[PDB]
């Protein structure tokens, strides 16, 4: 039957989560689960400051495009919209707060179509080559007009929260930062009946902490 | 486009087998989560994949314990110590005991009471009156394990008397020798620490399972291969990997090198029958990123380490699994 | 479970792979043209060839006791199915009279190099010269008296070594005899090992053994063997080593009324000598022929009764001989 | 451009043992690919039979991938300048196995014509008349290509004997050669042709096995683009 948005437009989420500093009054024999990794940010920035390996991974994933696979996607999207027939690029969607947390020299993110969600700011407030949208619904319309490979939702906490609730995420590229830090915003607790881990990477060390990358896939709808 | 090769691949698999000569009685749902993963690159899968291979293709055999096992012969695992400390995460593991055991080996001890007094019971069962008597060691005091690991590491070749004797300068101090070779003749291909002393096997509470350790040095980095002749996948191996990974870190540190790879070679790899159900549970658990191991940077001699000089950080794990006989 | 872009996931997991140009050791893209042209290399000989290729491409440059220099890697395992073929490398010519005589010499428990020299087997000659012994600080050792090496350890482990002519009857531990009895009477034993690395005697040996130990495994009337080698000269030694222990596995199986299964070779320090690099490039671009088979005289029932005529290598098809000792 | 062997996917599959020499050379025997060339003896296999090779033979010649047949006819019909060729040929795709007369004779009656395969013989003397619907017959080489145009098949396999192979090779109609190396010596009267190394090259070698007291392996030769 008909298809859901997340599928047609290939919308994914990519994030990085650390362990939370809430002082367990019993570090001795505490319980762990996926929810253990949920620290997203702190005071407007990353809880860990910086992690070169995760940054390198985030850059690699959000910039990777495979041109020979686009046509199949072009047809799919066209067919879905009753429509039909530069360098191919991915789309990155972020919240206003996240856009402001990125250092000037990296904005707009290179080789990627930047999209920013905001109500308080408009296109006149930005000097950069970026698209401003004030509604999640507007992102879908835009994707229908753009020529892109994939669309990655890159934060922040408010943005992740609504895309998951609206079920617009097809997969979650989740980095597990295995160390603890002070945090104020978190990734939403993932429902194991809605999402299931399909891949886990090798383990690495970067910036004094180990970390790995896992991929959650939208569990095929009927538990 | 090269699709003609795809058909050749099929041809070469013409003699591959059917579903009725895989070997044991495995139910599909037994490993649904485990088999649902697409990419299993986390290093812990080197251990889990071996378990799985023994369960699916192992050989049914009886053994010295009478419990029975599923077994295979010849495996190799490699853990990159520069990137993580391989402490299994799909079940809970504590390291106080195995570290104390390692320090006990380094001191060249063979007195089981030393460990018992620290509430480490790893060697308890092998030192009972009954156990010693079954090995025909009638004249051996309870807990006097004989010329085992520690003894062979610091006094290989010396005549064993009793656990209280002073063995200073008797036998070959292999440990001391390997540290010297790693420091002064790093490209040597003879840096081996061997516990399998054929002449003393019978006097040992039990012959060693970890036969030897061979070291390799390159560009300021130390790697270690340990050959294990008998491996209890469900209970022993997880601890063994941790023991030799810690030993590799210790040896590297006192030799001013950075630890690189811990390579584990398994000879007779087996899974005990009373462990099967617990391992089916463990294999459907997804690993967490490994923790790291920190050593007091001030210790510069292999003999100066104490239990407080070791710290495991960020250990995230699933709950403890009892590997019961009954359950 | 058909998914297209799950292929992209594979690319993602590779984001941290190297991209340099000096693949470490100065190798030209066409040095392995034929080797790299093949799509599927499933012939068992590729386990050896692939290891050589791996060392050449990623080996570590190191100096050695000989000042020849090598490329080395650490830790490999090869498995050969003796029930299907005799793994005598076919990408170069190999002879076996010498390695079999050495095996028979080991089984008799000998340490006398002259015994091999008189049959024109010179495998141990360099290790028994006045110079080599003197260099080992064995000033009081007779030329060709190799010391308590393999044969002595397999038949008299722990016995006090005097000289190669002494009588060691019933002295030390006869390991060979013990593993054969363990294999016959206690096959599920996890202690069937033959060890030559006698720590107490290393310094008295012309040279410490390269083949540390042999562990045996028995199941369903079949015998498997693992041999741990601490130092492996991939270019010259390993081809013979594989052959020696594969034959040895056949011998032990036969005297225990079992069928040989697998010969598993574990390599510790695996290295390629710089002077062998050119010859191995030639060899890696050669395609293996089906392996030969080994036949043993069926009448031999005791490990001690084999003689040189009791062995036959059949249908050995191979490429021409390659002399590895010419450097560059 | 497009060429016959490339368009009609014509491959060759055989088995060759070693041939005994009455002349015991004046030196250590030399080996090369040509060492394996024994094809037949007295109208039969030089080795009587080999279960593993046989299982490989059946497996290869009867294997079909329907999900990839489309690319093939599209490829073919276009070349044929025509568009396409309730039962389009028995309701299930198959391969064509081209063999010679004597070859057809050597096959036991139990196994004639080869199950799940479009059998085709090459006899300038046989009358199609006494052969079933399915078992085709041909006058010459030039006629096979025609029978392939009016058919729905996956791949075409030339399965012997020596004369058949001989010409199909010089006629440059072979794309690949699935060559089984029987590592043992037997008496032979017919042999496979010396494969021009400049024309063909090995691209794949298989594991080694033991079947009916001899070891053997499977290699694949691919038409070089020269
Ligand atoms: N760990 C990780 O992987 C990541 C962490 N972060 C961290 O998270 C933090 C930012 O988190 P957070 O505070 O949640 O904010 P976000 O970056 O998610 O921004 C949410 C805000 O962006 C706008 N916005 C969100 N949804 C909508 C919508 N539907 N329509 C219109 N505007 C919308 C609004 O902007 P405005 O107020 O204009 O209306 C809203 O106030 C930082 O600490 C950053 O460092 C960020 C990305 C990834
Ligand atoms: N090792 C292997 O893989 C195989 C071995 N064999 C062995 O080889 C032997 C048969 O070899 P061989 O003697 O070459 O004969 P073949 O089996 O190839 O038969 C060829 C026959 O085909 C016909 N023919 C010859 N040229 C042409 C042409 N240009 N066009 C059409 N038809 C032609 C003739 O039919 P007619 O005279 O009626 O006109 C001729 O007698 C047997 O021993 C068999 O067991 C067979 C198959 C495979
Ligand atoms: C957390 C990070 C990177 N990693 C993963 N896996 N997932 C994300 N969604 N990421 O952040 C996207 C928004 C913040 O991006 C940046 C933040 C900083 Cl501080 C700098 Cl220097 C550069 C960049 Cl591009
Ligand atoms: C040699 C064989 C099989 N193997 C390969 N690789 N290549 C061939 N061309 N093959 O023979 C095809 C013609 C003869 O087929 C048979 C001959 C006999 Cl005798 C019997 Cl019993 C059954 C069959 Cl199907
Ligand atoms: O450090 C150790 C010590 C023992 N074992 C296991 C292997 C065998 O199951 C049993 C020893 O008995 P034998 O293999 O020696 O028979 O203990 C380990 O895995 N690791
Ligand atoms: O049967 C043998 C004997 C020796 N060697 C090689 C390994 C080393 O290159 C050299 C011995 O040097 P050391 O490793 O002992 O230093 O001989 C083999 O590969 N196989």
């Amino acid at each position: 039957m008909m298809e859901q948005v997340c599928d047609v437009f290939d919308i994914y989420a990519i994030c990085a989560c650390c362990k939370v500093e809430s002082k367990n009054e019993g570090k001795k024999n505490e319980v762990f689960n996926n929810y253990t990794f949920r620290g997203l940010g702190n005071k407007g920035v990353l809880p860990w400051k910086c992690n070169s390996l995760d940054m390198k991974y985030f850059c690699a994933v959000t910039t990777y495009v495979n041109e020979s696979k686009y046509e199949k996607l072009k047809y799919k999207r066209c067919k879905y919209l009753n429509k039909e027939t530069k360098k191919l690029q991915n789309v990155v969607v972020m919240g206003r707060t996240s856009w402001e947390s990125i250092p000037k020299k990296f904005k707009p993110l290179s080789n990627r179509i930047n999209v920013i969600l905001s109500r308080t700011l408009k296109k006149e407030d930005f000097d950069e080559d970026v698209y401003i949208i004030n509604k999640v619904e507007d992102l879908i319309v835009l994707l229908g007009k753009l020529n892109y490979y994939k669309c990655f939702i890159i934060g922040g906490s408010v943005v992740y929260q609504e895309f998951l609730e609206k079920k617009l995420i097809k997969k979650i590229y989740f980095t597990r930062i295995n160390s603890t830090y002070e945090c104020d915003v978190f990734f939403p607790e993932i429902n194991e009946n809605e999402y299931q881990i399909i891949s886990v990477s090798d383990v690495y060390t970067s910036n004094n902490t180990t970390l790995d990358f896992i991929i959650y896939k939208k569990t095929n709808n009927k538990m | 486009d090269d699709d003609e090769e795809e058909d050749d691949f099929v041809y070469f698999n013409f003699n591959k087998e059917k579903e009725e000569k895989n070997k044991n009685s495995i139910h599909p749902n037994d490993f649904q989560i485990y088999n649902s993963l697409k990419y299993k690159y986390h290093p812990e899968y080197q251990y889990l994949n071996i378990i799985y291979d023994i369960m699916m293709n192992g050989n049914k055999q009886s053994d010295r314990t009478g419990v029975g096992v599923l077994s295979k012969f010849g495996y190799i695992m490699k853990f990159d110590l520069s990137q993580y400390f391989p402490l299994l995460t799909t079940k809970k593991l504590f390291l106080r005991g195995i570290i104390e055991e390692l320090l006990w080996f380094i001191r060249g001890e063979t007195n089981g009471n030393t460990l018992l007094n620290k509430n480490v019971r790893i060697w308890e069962a092998n030192g009972t009156r009954e156990f010693l008597d079954n090995r025909k060691l009638f004249h051996r005091e309870v807990n006097d394990l004989g010329p085992i690991y520690g003894f062979q590491w610091r006094h290989f070749g010396a005549e064993y008397t009793n656990m209280y004797d002073n063995y200073e300068n008797k036998g070959v101090d292999q440990l001391k020798n390997i540290i010297n070779l790693i420091k002064n003749d790093p490209t040597s291909r003879r840096i081996l620490l061997c516990a399998w002393n054929v002449k003393d096997l019978d006097q040992m509470a039990l012959p060693p399972c970890h036969i030897l350790c061979q070291f390799y040095v390159f560009d300021g980095k130390l790697s270690c291969i340990m050959y294990q002749r008998s491996c209890d996948l469900g209970l022993g191996v997880p601890f063994n990997i941790a023991s030799y990974s810690i030993f590799t870190h210790m040896i590297a540190q006192v030799c001013n090198l950075q630890p690189a790879q811990f390579i584990h070679v398994l000879g007779n790899a087996h899974v005990y029958n009373n462990h099967i159900d617990s391992l089916k549970i463990q294999l459907n658990r997804i690993p967490y990123p490994f923790p790291t191991l920190k050593l007091n940077p001030d210790i510069k001699n292999i003999e100066d380490f104490t239990i407080s000089d070791f710290t495991i950080q960020n250990y995230v794990h699933h709950e403890k699994i009892s590997m019961d006989m009954a359950a």
